[PDB]
RNA sequence: GGGGCGGUCGCCUCCUAAAAGGUAACGGAGGCGCCCAAAGGUUCCCUCAGAAUGGUUGGAAAUCAUUCGCAGAGUGUAAAGGCACAAGGGAGCUUGACUGCGAGACCUACAAGUCGAGCAGGGACGAAAGUCGGGCUUAGUGAUCCGGUGGUUCCGCAUGGAAGGGCCAUCGCUCAACGGAUAAAAGCUACCCCGGGGAUAACAGGCUUAUCUCCCCCAAGAGUCCACAUCGACGGGGAGGUUUGGCACCUCGAUGUCGGCUCAUCGCAUCCUGGGGCUGUAGUCGGUCCCAAGGGUUGGGCUGUUCGCCCAUUAAAGCGGUACG
RNA sequence: UAAUAGCUCACUGGUCGAGUGACUCUGCGCCGAAAAUGUACCGGGGCUAAACGUAUCACCGAAGCUGCGGACUGUUCG
RNA sequence: AGUCUUGGAGGUAGAGCACUGAUUGGACUAGGGGCCCCUACCGGGUUACCGAAUUCAGUCAAACUCCGAAUGCCAAUGACUUAUCCUUGGGAGUCAGACUGCGAGUGAUAAGAUCCGUAGUCGAAAGGGAAACAGCCCAGACCGCCAGCUAAGGUCCCAAAGU
RNA sequence: UACAAGUAGUCAGAGCCCGUUAACGGGUGAUGGCGUGCCUUUUGUAGAAUGAACCGGCGAGUUACGAUCUCGUGCAAGGUU
RNA sequence: UGGUGGCGAUAGCGAAGAGGUCACACCCGUUCCCAUACCGAACACGGAAGUUAAGCUCUUCAGCGCCGAUGGUAGUCGGGGGUUUCCCCCUGUGAGAGUAGGACGCCGCCAA
């Protein structure tokens, strides 16, 4: 439900999603993070689902972060019309993640809790992803 | 100094510049053997078709 | 079945203006001949060539045109005669 | 993206636009049908917005003073471009917001639109060089005919005049369906007709699978404790093409459209009958899941109704496909 | 049933005595996988190479090209 | 006209935070909660309870750009190749296009969907391949031959070629 | 010609019959390969789009008056009724 | 050393230090040109009391700002694949924020 609090056009173009994440490839703040292999969209829906199975069940551990913000609208036409006529309403809010871009970075928690958190997290995604920890 | 031109695949079906190119080179219908000189301008011709014909030297 | 929408409200957009490079560097041009055409000053001009009323780049003398840098960032364009 | 209804019709700015120009859609955002006797032209001189600190009425900012401060502020107005060597601000003077032009050049089907050095006459500003043919650039706007007004060294039907007509300047259109049919214009037709179209809608077929119907994954939880007997949140993945849909691909020189009767036939995602596993399965009964399509899968009341609801039976009163057979 | 039981996992001792246990990348493969006149998602037969991957050389393969001839049209001259 | 060299204009893909928006944490506090008491909170002490402004570190953008290619575009000069270019006049048809690539819209980044730019084919193009097939691949039919070599594809057989 | 499905052809092709505007002949063809009529309209037709039962006959761009262009003629700063 | 120019700030912004007999500039006072939408700092006016304090010129430094290729990549022309809202191979081509470092000025012309 990250809400962009104004927004500048309510509606962009969906956009063409090519090669590897520009930034944030790396784990850079927390000690263990986990990283997309391949393109999709990822909505707010997703996103929170993913924070309360990841910090539900972490409960007392430590902290989490998260390194995107579903900015960029997705519109959609009303039920059962013909195409056309103009643009349709927005209803929702939506992120890319380019290949190579981490999604969550956890803290303060041991390895082994973090890797099965990370992996029971990775079932509410749509996408095929890898764990990866910090250098 | 010269060196000869072989067109191997046939011209049709390929974009506008490599007809236009394969047709100043001469190069009529294929497979034929077309003689030239050698300097940067055929070398450019053949670099930038490349495919569709061979080039050997004498 | 249907249902009625409508109202794009957006389908308007001027007839769009040429505007550019209407000769290259290097270029023999004649006497009262445009070079570029900008809006707003993009390119000021130098030696030999004016700046019209809307801010177009007119040669003053039949010459070639050369462009050039003008400072840090900006061009400059002139015309030397042969 | 069938028509009707809705919306729109001209002009200007940006993105869409694929680093020249151009480039569509009932694609995405705004503006215009003006205003300015100075918000012009010249000459001369400067310089912002914001912040900090002091100072009363007085402050969150009224007016001062200092310091920092490339531009955040303005630039008449929408956006874009550009502008602090001003195109921003201030002062004096003045009307070049002149006439006759115009080498050439852009753009363009045409009509149009745009720039333009320089020349002539007469100016304005400045001593001069020099600048000035409106606004900082791009919008602020319409054909022709016809008629009005002013000037004419033009013609004026035998002649001389006049009536009138030319030429030049100029006025009259939300002619906004804005390259404008006429000066002058609304509806119904299931009484309807003709020429055509599958270029174009309804049924059916097709593509897609949003929706729908099933199958799943992760598992928080519920389940007296136990996620995984049973159910399963928040999320994800699929399959099918029976629903409602989107597209307009065959058919308008005719492909008969609901339901019912007669007749079947096929699939299995099985209603009964067959064989099993788990059970929060004692036994009579069940719940779920798996193998299984051989056969069977009822009569009435109501409504045209499929569908439903009800009555009474049955082991069971299956779901679907076959141009909704 | 609550320790009360052959008993069992943590952990150690003796038996014989060689491989044994975790992870990463990657090739290929399996389940997930149910439609309606009939096999029906190799064209069939069929194929464990007659599949896939790598390298090499043969060969087929068109109205393409060449060979032989004929006709016609253009350019340089028959 | 093509190509080589060379000169340009141009802000896309990319990249990036310098602007404009968005956006994540660390630090910090202006200032809004926080109750107490003196009481007009006058202020103190007030939980990280929120939280403007700076800095550190990080993430995006068609209408963001301090940068920014490949290509394409416009030229000049010379060199090579090619021969097609302009003007005028006579006479037309064309204004329903489709598909496949790639780059976009709208759509649900669905459609054998629609609408654009660019390339090809069909249109108007038969032959070989993909079973049959317009748009896929290879390749252009002046005729004849009981000639050879080959492209795609293929070589157990149907069915030609390597079990 | 009675084990074969076939826009009904074409080309290979054995057999059989005949013998000519004499010429690398004629008829029939068991069998093999390839192969979905004609026209119109269409982006696209074997089309399940349209038209034709067949045969024969008829059945659609002409003329007048002008204009224009080309060509060719007679004269040529003249030409011509 | 003063005047005026061209070069993309590699020219700057900073931090410190020196200079003035001459030149330059601060200064002196508005009387008469001229002025301050109020004023001799400002415009001009005509001097020379002292003053390097500032302006200005030189010396140093990489703090900021600026310039900056090398090999890497991203992208992309053209070919060629693939399980194809997207990836991969090749001939080229070559991102910028990143550093190697450069730079806290170079060339005139007239008057000492």
């Amino acid at each position: 439900m990250l809400l962009p609090k104004r927004v500048k056009y309510r509606r962009e173009h969906r956009g063409k999603m090519r090669g590897r994440a520009k930034g944030g490839t790396e784990v850079h703040f927390g000690e263990f993070g986990i990283q997309a292999l391949e393109a999709s969209w990822i909505t707010n829906r997703q996103i929170e689902a993913a924070r309360i199975a990841m910090t539900r069940y972490m409960k007392r551990g430590g902290k989490v972060w998260i390194k995107i913000f579903p900015s960029k609208p997705y519109t959609a036409k009303p039920l059962e019309v013909r195409m056309g006529s103009g643009k349709g309403a927005p209803e929702g809010w939506v992120a890319v993640v380019k290949p190579g871009k981490v999604l969550f970075e956890i803290s303060g928690v041991s390895e082994e809790v973090a890797r099965e958190a990370l992996r029971l997290a990775s079932h509410k995604l749509p996408i095929k992803t890898k764990f990866v920890k910090r250098e | 100094a010269k060196l000869e031109i072989t067109l191997k695949r046939s011209v049709i079906g390929r974009p506008e510049d490599q007809r236009v190119t394969v047709r100043t080179l001469g190069l009529k219908k294929t497979n034929q053997t077309v003689v030239h000189e050698d300097n940067a301008a055929i070398r450019g011709m053949i670099n930038k078709v490349s495919h569709l014909v061979s080039v050997k030297e004498q | 079945s249907k249902k009625g929408v409508g109202s794009t409200k957006n389908g308007r957009d001027s007839e769009a203006k040429r505007l550019g490079a209407k000769r290259a560097d290097g270029q023999f041009v004649t006497g009262g001949s445009i070079l570029y055409r900008q809006r707003g000053t993009k390119i000021y001009p130098g030696e030999n060539v004016g700046r019209g009323g809307d801010d177009t780049l007119f040669a003053k003398i039949d010459g070639t045109v050369k462009f050039e840098r003008f400072g840090r960032d900006r061009k400059k364009v002139s015309v030397y005669p042969v």
